[PDB]
């Protein structure tokens, strides 16, 4: 076989706005839990109300 | 420890479609010759198929360094796939491709009514959630925690004290000896 | 060429010189399974080779839409629908002579004249 072609465009992808907000919004969700999770154990380290 | 108890029933295996396998979780095997049938109990005459004849080294066996109870029960004798009697199968087998989940009931309300409650809504614990003295008779129990417990801790003192903070732990002072690290340690010995 | 295994082993068999019998067998470096050597050539290596020249001829080429056709007569086949194709040896030095195929036999033939 001949060597693989890279710029074939059958193998590229474009990420419109669809996923372009999912990566980022996806992290963004994440950094809400470890926050929420943190005050929730910190609240929760000193039985706070 | 383990049985091979007899292991030669001429089990047969069958693949199905997903609508077959729910339904699975009686028979009439019209088989004939080598076109095999079969008619299922009410439903359709679904065939069998001759998926795979030959099945060799695959027995059945069910159980009860750790051991179990094993016992071998029968042995592959024919692989068979189900045939589905097909109109209605396709008219759902192709259907099976006509199900998804819900969009998001994007909320009807006004904004504002909504947000109220976000801000200084001034309410809260709507969902319960992480919500949270005598010198001689503190002595005649100092002498008794001294008697009954060398190791008396404060604590089990001053539970069993029961009494004011003063007597027990100042008028104990004197002949009872409090350790402070070790095993032995705040306990009027 | 033509690797054998063991079977109770099922490992490649190495050659192990038999001197005594005066002959070569194969032994089985795992298990020690023998026998002959059903041919004494041992080993290829084929610089220049004339293989995938065909590959993948699959009883389904006829039924490629983007290959060529062309209308050359089967040797065998004496019908004049056949598709055809370059040799599949993706390599620079490659010829470029052509293997036809007869939607018919399946026979393989070639343009060639140098040598058929
Ligand atoms: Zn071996
Ligand atoms: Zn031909």
């Amino acid at each position: 076989k001949d060597q693989d072609d890279r710029d074939h465009f059958g193998k590229k992808r474009l990420d419109l706005a669809g996923p372009l907000l999912a990566q980022l919004f996806k992290t963004l969700f994440k950094k809400l839990t470890k926050d929420i999770f943190r005050y929730m154990q910190r609240t929760v380290e000193e039985a706070h109300d | 420890d383990l049985d091979l108890e007899r292991s030669n029933r001429q089990v047969w295996l069958v693949r199905l479609p997903m609508f077959l396998a729910e339904k699975w979780r009686l028979g009439k095997i019209r088989i004939n010759k080598s076109k095999i049938t079969l008619l299922l109990n009410e439903p359709h005459e679904y065939d069998l198929e001759l998926t795979k004849k030959v099945v060799e080294n695959e027995y059945v066996f069910t159980e009860q360094t750790i051991p179990k109870k094993t016992a071998i029960v029968g042995t592959v004798c024919h692989e068979c796939q189900v045939m589905p009697y097909h109109k209605i199968v396709e008219q759902r087998r192709n259907i099976v491709k006509l199900n998804n989940k819900e969009r998001i009931t994007t909320l009807d309300e006004t904004v504002g009514v909504t947000m109220s409650h976000t801000g200084m809504s001034m309410r809260s614990d709507n969902s319960n959630f992480l919500k949270v003295m005598p010198k001689k008779e503190i002595l005649d129990y100092l002498f008794k925690l001294f008697d009954e417990y060398d190791y008396w801790s404060l604590k089990g003192l001053k539970e069993r004290t029961r009494q004011p903070e003063a007597h027990l732990k100042e008028c104990l002072d004197k002949v009872a000896t409090l350790v402070k690290k070790g095993p032995y340690a705040f306990k009027y010995t | 060429t033509t690797f054998r295994f063991c079977r109770d082993c099922n490992n490649m068999l190495y050659p192990r010189e038999d001197k005594e019998n005066n002959r070569l067998l194969f032994e089985c470096r795992t298990c020690s399974y023998v026998e002959e050597a059903g041919s004494p050539l041992v080993y290829r290596h084929e610089l220049i080779t004339n293989i995938g020249e065909t590959a993948g001829v699959v009883q389904d080429i006829g039924s490629d839409p983007t290959l060529p056709r062309s209308d050359r007569e089967c040797p065998k086949c004496h019908s004049r629908e056949n598709v055809f194709f370059q040799s599949q040896q993706r390599r620079k030095d490659t010829s470029m002579v052509l293997f036809f195929v007869c939607l018919s036999c399946s026979h393989i033939f070639t343009s060639d004249q140098k040598n058929k």
